[PDB]
């Protein structure tokens, strides 16, 4: 369709033939990926997020997509780096969950695309459980990838 | 306490859940349907006390939630209770 709440929930559904003709339809209503409201305005939360937290067997080919559709408005390196602008979950990038998901395959497309290594999810939930957060890791992508075990990361960092 | 059901279709009626499951942390969740009636006749934590007279009480309040919802209850009231 041509709101929010459908192109939301197609890429939890992962299904990219439903969201065919949407790369010219931002061509006819000149909007951006990220422009007011394909973004969640409680929490910052996009379509790009969205995408990395519904996973099909830790793959969307959606992941890819809506790279490409931002290519064309040209926000390749805003639709990647931006965080979230909330407070509880504040800081964290897409990045941040490609990382923590273990999908190894989208880490390497997101910087070669451009992503901002040293984002910092400096949120309240990432803060140590003396301050109130669950889970903590020092902020960077570089600690996060070391703290989940994971040194294929480390190495491609 | 631990049921936690595949079928799909025997689901709300299952006891254990998973509610996000952030890398090494786990957040488990326990219904405390039964466990602490507030508004009900009787509960499952009052016959573990007041009526069961078996020796295995020890190690049946030592089951997973108990162990936690003896521990919210005590932060709640028993700093209140002490100073009255």
């Amino acid at each position: 369709m041509f709101n929010r709440h459908m192109l939301f929930d197609i890429v939890s559904r992962g299904s990219t033939a439903e969201l065919e003709g949407f790369l010219p339809f931002l061509l006819a209503q000149k909007k951006r990926l990220t422009d007011e409201e394909f973004r969640e305005a409680s929490t910052g939360k996009t379509c790009l997020t969205k995408a990395l937290m519904n996973l099909n067997g830790g793959k969307n080919d959606t992941i890819p997509m809506l790279i490409d559709i931002a290519e064309k408005t040209g926000n390749l390196r805003e639709f990647i780096n931006s965080p979230f602008r909330d407070v509880y979950y504040r800081g964290q990038t897409a990045l941040h969950i490609a990382i923590e998901r273990r999908c190894k395959h989208y880490v390497e497309l997101l910087v070669e695309k451009g992503a901002d290594v040293h984002a910092q999810a400096r949120g309240r939930f990432f803060q140590p459980k003396d301050e109130g957060g669950y889970f903590y890791f020092g902020e960077l992508p570089l600690s996060l990838a070391a703290c989940t075990n994971q040194p294929d990361i480390v190495h491609y960092l | 306490i631990r049921l936690e059901i595949k079928d799909e279709e025997a689901r709300h009626l299952s006891r254990k859940f998973r509610d996000w499951a952030y890398g090494p942390v786990y957040s488990s969740l326990y219904d405390l349907s039964m466990l602490d009636t507030c508004g009900e006749e009787v509960s499952v934590l009052e016959i573990l006390v007041y009526n069961s007279k078996v020796e295995n009480r020890h190690e049946m309040l030592a089951v997973e939630p108990i162990n936690e919802l003896l521990r919210d209850k005590w932060q709640k009231f028993g700093a209140v209770s002490f100073y009255i």
